[PDB]
DNA sequence: GAATTAACTGCCCCCCCCCCCCCCCGTCCGACTGA
DNA sequence: TCAGTCGGACTAGACGGATTCGATACAGTTAATTC
DNA sequence: CCCCCCCTATCGAATCCGTCTACCCCCC
């Protein structure tokens, strides 16, 4: 897909500048082309004229002009969608999880976000004809709730070899927001090295509840979250992978005497509200059955579906 | 004949506005077609060219424009009405202690004026009574005390609310 | 298990800096590595460059990268579970 | 032991009033309803 | 016959607060250096 | 070719966080 940054020096760029760009975090030509001039200026060994030449070469290599809507419609129709393991969820989402956009899931506890993440981590390795993506999976964990036993159970459900499935999942643990952001460069290196098709960040906003406590730290927290979301978006655009993140909820103490009898809204605010493309609202039903609802989408109507959590993972509500 | 006695001009740059006030306006005032000059937004051209590090050229241009406008107004006895924008305080002077907003263009522009007004609107937080609240306030004048009133906008025009002037 | 914070002496850290870190509640290399930069800056007598150098030295000794799920599953299987004194709860858990 | 140089921190004071709901996660059954 | 859906009583209802962020030079105090 | 002497402020940002149970009636 993306063209490696090692093709710039053929256009008249010295190797040291390419190496400096590589430490900067840009590993492809597309990454350099999308970056603004200010980002290139902050490099120690790059001046304004060097940035101008690099941007000119990148724009020469990468098309960034106007296009007819017919071409965009034709190109969009071949994107891949990953099955969620449930027929009702697939029907609700009209195919499954899209690639190239940020999808977010939120809800209270025991609502099944981690189980859905595990199921997506396994099912993304299936052949495209079976609803998969034919790639690898990347799991970034910030809570410590990653269990390969669920992956083994799902693989046994789908008739795959357990050892191979475990070998195709990359796992990293984040201990703070600064470390969480630092993990998105090695991710770029691994993605340019090998073909990946998924990226789970669970939970995306777990550490922000504690790293910034009061109202006096709201602005810095929101700016950091916005930068993190922008990095996720640039990764999704550059490599064409599906980005799935999870969120948490906060109570509505003022209440206003509404019928819900227990109101709650996701955390993150307008930043993550405007940045996410698709959002799913999960809640508990009866026994092991849960309910999923479309909360925001550019092309999907507001509707609900019912799934369940079984011993084999996320699946349809067993009778 | 209201329509035929109003002249409309358009500008896009600071230099264009300077050329307009230097050439076209005196022709209209001298021949007697008009005796009133209105600038829709004096601050708009100056906010798109000069940054925080280019105060001297902006001050020079503002001084030249103010001198020209004052000379024309004094010569032809025609009032000049300038419409200005505002910038927030961003609390960390000029007489604005507890005011959230202040007139733009700094103190150099404020030295060129005679009567300074201010129109303010209280948002739904103070306007949750059903209708917007508008107050017209007098900031400074050589012969007017600092006062204020209220007004409403309707299909007929701007009308002040009777019995509202503050002392 | 964890390594004492005294091992940062050999990495090029002032003894007084380690004393301040130990007085601030940090007693192991892991605790320093997991701490965000803004928490280290909060300690009086430590600058931004000093905090960055300390964090780099700490991260040089603690693995904080990407690993496959096979290794995590291998390490997870040697976890210790404590009996609750009842067979029913042990079977349930 | 000490003259000498180098590195981390610091610069500050005003808001004391109080209608305000808003777009449902109600929990569910009685009955309507058209097929 | 048969389940989705409009509309709604269901024993009972009130409650309040919360803070930060600038772009900058020189002295004070503590820590490292070679004689 | 040489002399003596100066200037002026700007922009707004960004949500969080659940507590608390009460109270008996009625004969063949
Ligand atoms: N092997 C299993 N078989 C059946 N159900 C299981 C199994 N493992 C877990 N569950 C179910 O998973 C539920 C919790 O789901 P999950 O771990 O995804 O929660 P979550 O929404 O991610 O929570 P959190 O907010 O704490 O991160 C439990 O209530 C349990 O019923
Ligand atoms: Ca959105
Ligand atoms: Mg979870």
């Amino acid at each position: 897909g993306p063209q490696p940054i090692s093709r710039l020096e053929q256009c008249g760029i010295n190797a040291n500048d390419v190496k400096k760009l590589e430490e900067a975090g840009f590993h492809t030509v597309e990454a350099v082309a999308y970056a603004p001039k200010k980002e290139l200026i902050n490099i120690k060994g790059i001046s304004e004229a060097k940035a101008d030449k690099i941007l000119a070469e990148a724009a020469k290599l990468v098309p960034m002009g106007f296009t007819t809507a017919t071409e965009f419609h034709q190109r969009r129709s071949e994107i891949i969608q990953i099955t969620t393991g449930s027929k009702e969820l697939d029907k609700l989402l009209q195919g499954g999880i899209e690639t190239g956009s940020i999808t977010e899931m939120f809800g209270e506890f025991r609502t099944g976000k981690t189980q859905i993440c595990h199921t997506l981590a396994v099912t993304c390795q299936l052949p495209i004809d079976r609803g998969g993506g034919e790639g690898k999976a990347m799991y970034i964990d910030t809570e410590g709730t990653f269990r390969p036993e669920r992956l083994l159970a799902v693989a046994e459900r789908y008739g795959l070899s357990g050892s191979d499935v475990l070998d195709n999942v990359a796992y990293a643990r984040a201990f703070n927001t600064d470390h969480q952001t630092q993990l998105l460069y090695q991710a770029s290196a691994m993605m340019v090295e090998s073909r990946y098709a998924l990226l789970i960040v669970d939970s995306a906003t777990a550490l922000y509840r504690t790293d910034y406590s009061g109202r006096g730290e709201l602005s810095a927290r929101q700016m950091h979250l916005a930068r993190f979301l922008r990095m996720l978006l640039r990764l999704a655009d550059e490599f064409g992978v599906a980005v799935v993140i999870t969120n948490q909820v906060v109570a509505q103490v003022d209440g206003a005497a509404m019928f819900a009898a227990d109101p709650k809204k996701p955390i993150g605010g307008n930043i993550i509200a405007h940045a996410s493309t698709t959002r799913l609202y999960l809640r508990k039903g009866r026994g092991e059955t849960r309910i999923c609802k479309i909360y925001d989408s550019p092309c999907l109507p507001e509707a609900e579906a019912m799934f369940a959590i079984n011993a084999d993972g996320v699946g349809d509500a067993k009778d | 004949r209201f329509g035929s006695q109003i002249f409309i001009e358009h500008v896009a740059d600071v230099d264009t506005l300077l050329e307009c006030v230097n050439k076209k306006v005196p022709v209209l005032l001298s021949r007697g077609m008009a005796r009133l000059v209105v600038i829709d937004s004096v601050a708009a051209p100056f906010r798109c060219e000069f940054d925080s590090q280019a105060s001297a050229p902006r001050a020079r241009h503002l001084q030249s424009l103010g001198a020209t406008l004052r000379e024309l107004s004094s010569a032809f006895q025609s009032p000049v009405l300038c419409i200005n924008q505002v910038t927030e305080a961003m609390e960390e002077p000029l007489g604005f202690w507890d005011e959230r907003v202040s007139p733009a263009l700094g103190i150099t522009w404020a030295n060129q004026l005679l009567v300074r007004l201010l129109a303010d609107r209280l948002r739904e937080e103070e306007a949750a009574l059903g209708c917007p609240a508008r107050t017209l306030r007098v900031l400074s004048a050589p012969h007017l005390p600092p006062s204020s009133c209220s007004y409403t906008i309707s299909a007929e025009g701007v009308r002040g609310t009777p019995g509202t002037q503050s002392h």
